[PDB]
């Protein structure tokens, strides 16, 4: 990809649409370890 | 108690192997929006 291609604003825009795609990735991995966690809770409490 | 030790040994694994794969990410994703921020520098 020829970034220099595009505009300012469009590449302000790829960078908004990133920086989400990055937070939604770091949900996933979040929510991931949560149910690990709860499991293990779980059969800690027992 | 071979049990308790184990479990809990996985449970204070969890957030240091989580924050491992976050910064993972967050590396990951620096690598594809460097070539973005160099191009709007560059201009």
């Amino acid at each position: 990809v020829e970034w220099d291609a595009f505009s300012i604003p469009e590449l302000q825009n790829f960078l908004t649409i990133l920086e989400k795609e990055e937070q939604d990735k770091i949900q996933q991995v979040q929510k991931k370890y949560d149910k690990f966690r709860q499991k293990l809770e779980e059969a800690l409490r027992e | 108690s071979w049990t308790v030790e184990d479990l809990q040994k996985r449970l204070l694994a969890l957030d240091p192997m989580m924050e491992q794969e976050i910064e993972e990410i967050r590396q990951k994703y620096q690598s594809k929006r460097q070539p973005i921020l160099d191009a709007i520098e560059a201009k």
